[PDB]
């Protein structure tokens, strides 16, 4: 029983994918709540305004609430989408009186280059078998941002990233975990933070920690 | 020679896609004519059964007993939701009724009236809001908003005058 | 499908850790029409009704509804040792009454380890230098961080959320902003923590220029 028909949800790149070349951001427009008397629906999409065709729409599937969820996606150009252009997914359905508009573009206002700063663990962790890492990550705008870390240039797995956490001047901070056995750390193995950003010069920067 | 009248049932000037509307002549066959081309139909009620966009117009009757009726100009919106009244001009004292109409009559909860940005009448379940004598403090602009099951719904804002 | 609507909320965390504050559960009722204004408040606490609640007066909203609030005040212990808390309302615009349900989080608790880490090097070329607070292993999430020095509390802090970590606790970080000249002149800087985990709820650490 779905009296209001169908919803729409349009979600933008991640930001990792707008900020290297050697990826695809794409932006994701998912219509749910389609019922099976009319599972019929069609996507237009634009960009600026003006209509494009090179979408690709994955046909529908049932879900556990015996309804259908369809998605389309569209691929776009990382400056395109760093410069501003918005990103309109139209959703028609019999459904509706109408079809559902969506809109999204790269959050606005004035980019805000991030500090890094890496952080030693404390003294009193070094009692203990596995030691932390500390990436501090300040000073950022918009909160769009993506954290990595390495080890000897090798890209370290065991991280987990606060999300951005709105600061008192407007920006944006975060900090960045790395988990490391204590034998690497005392053996003198170099950590690193990666940092991408937009408001970077090359989206990128690096950090670098070391016993110590 | 008398003029024919135009009245319809039921009384809403502004209708959504899919409303009904009957077009009732009142003179003496007749007939009728939209934007001014004769149509269709001709018998004495001219029926919409569901309301599009092109139903939109002027609308005139006409009898062999009578003139050119007056024209009545119906509208026809889209949407989930439709602020409807008989006019929307008052004097003062004078009753003010405002309907909530949702499209196809789909059922409607958690509806309020909002006058100028702010919420004025809350009911549980979609309801008429009645003023029983107009003030001056009434003039602004208004719209009904609600829940269609889950999804919150809103109407365009219509503009009520009160003289005076 | 219409009527009012009922959410109930939890104490504080500092509230059911310290002694000398008082934790509360408060159930808030919305979208009540003039129509239809009264409110019954029914209070159950593992099934055994209580009568203690204090409701307070209905208050007209910006839309135009009423809302009204009743407040429950809970033992430290009681909430801690997971009692659970259920909220009954009762009002002519429901068919039947609404039942709400509150409880701590489940789930072995697990003792917060806390690390004040100083400034960056780099950091210290700016006007400005962040004191870092990292508490980490910690389980519930429920959680207070505080700073001070000199015993006064320190107003420039901001604090992460909770992040699930990949041996299932939490962590997070809370970040103090001091001048430069406060931290270069030796004050003692302090991380306060309050957790259930914890000996008396409570530790603290400092972060001085060594
Ligand atoms: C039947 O069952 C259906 C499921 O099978 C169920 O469908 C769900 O309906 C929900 C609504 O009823 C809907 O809820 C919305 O979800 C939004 C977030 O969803 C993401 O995160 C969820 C977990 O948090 C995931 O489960 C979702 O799948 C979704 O996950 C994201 O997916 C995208 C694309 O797949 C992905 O991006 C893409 O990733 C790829 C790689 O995979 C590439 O990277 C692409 O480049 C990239 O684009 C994301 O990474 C992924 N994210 C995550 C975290 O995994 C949520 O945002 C919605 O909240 C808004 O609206 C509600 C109102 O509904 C408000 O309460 C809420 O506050 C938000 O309101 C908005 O806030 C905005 C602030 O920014 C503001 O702008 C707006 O003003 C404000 N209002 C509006 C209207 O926007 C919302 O919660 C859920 O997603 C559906 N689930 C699925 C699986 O589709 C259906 O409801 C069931 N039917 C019935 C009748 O019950
Ligand atoms: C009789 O006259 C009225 C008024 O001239 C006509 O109403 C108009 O109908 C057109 C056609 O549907 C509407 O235009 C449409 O607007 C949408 C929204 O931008 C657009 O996407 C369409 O491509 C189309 O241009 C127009 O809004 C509407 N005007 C008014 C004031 O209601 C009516 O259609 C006429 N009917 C006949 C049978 O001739
Ligand atoms: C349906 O969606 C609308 C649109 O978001 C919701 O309306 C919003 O309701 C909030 C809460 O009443 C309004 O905020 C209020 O603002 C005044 C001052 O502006 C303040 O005194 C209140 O404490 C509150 O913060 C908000 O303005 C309003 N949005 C608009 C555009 O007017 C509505 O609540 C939703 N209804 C349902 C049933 O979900």
């Amino acid at each position: 029983e779905l009296l209001g028909g169908p919803s729409v949800f349009l979600f933008p790149p991640k930001p990792k994918d707008t900020l290297m070349i050697s990826r695809t951001p794409e932006v994701t427009c998912v219509v749910v709540d389609v019922s099976h008397e009319d599972p019929e629906v069609k996507f237009n999409w634009y960009v600026d305004g003006v209509e494009v065709h090179n979408a690709k729409t994955k046909p529908r599937e049932e879900q556990y609430n015996s309804t259908y969820r369809v998605v389309s996606v569209l691929t776009v150009l990382h400056q395109d989408w760093l410069n501003g252009k918005e990103y309109k997914c139209k959703v028609s359905n019999k459904a509706l009186p109408a079809p559902i508009e969506k809109t999204i573009s790269k959050a606005k206002g004035q980019p805000r280059e991030p500090q890094v700063y890496t952080l030693p663990p404390s003294r009193d962790e070094l009692t203990k078998n596995q030691v932390s890492l500390t990436c501090l990550v300040k000073g950022f705008y918009p909160s769009d941002i993506a954290v990595e870390w390495e080890s000897n240039g090798q890209p370290e797995n065991n991280y987990k990233t606060t999300p951005p956490v709105l600061d008192s001047d407007g920006s944006f901070f975060l900090y960045s975990k790395l988990t490391v056995d204590k034998s690497r750390w005392q053996q003198g193995n170099v950590f690193s933070c990666s940092v991408m950003h937009e408001a970077l010069h090359n989206h990128y920067t690096q950090k670098s920690l070391s016993l110590s | 020679l008398p003029k024919a009248v135009v009245f319809l049932e039921p009384q809403w000037y502004s209708v959504l896609e899919k409303d009904s509307v009957t077009l009732k002549c009142q003179g003496a066959s007749t007939q009728w004519f939209h934007n001014e081309s004769l149509i269709s139909s001709q018998a004495s009620s001219y029926f919409i059964d569901a309301a599009t966009v092109q139903d939109s117009g002027e609308y005139r009757c006409q009898t062999q007993l009578s003139t050119l009726s007056d024209p009545v100009q119906l509208e026809v919106h889209i949407g989930w939701l439709l602020l409807q009244a008989p006019r929307w001009v008052f004097k003062e004292e004078d009753p003010i009724h405002l309907r909530c109409h949702s499209w196809k009559n789909t059922a409607l909860h958690k509806v309020t009236y909002l006058q100028n940005g702010k919420d004025r009448k809350y009911f549980h379940h979609n309801s008429d809001f009645h003023i029983p004598k107009a003030t001056l403090k009434d003039s602004g602009s208004y719209f009904c908003r609600g829940l269609v099951g889950s999804k919150n719904v809103s109407s365009e804002t219509v503009q009520i005058t009160i003289t005076q």
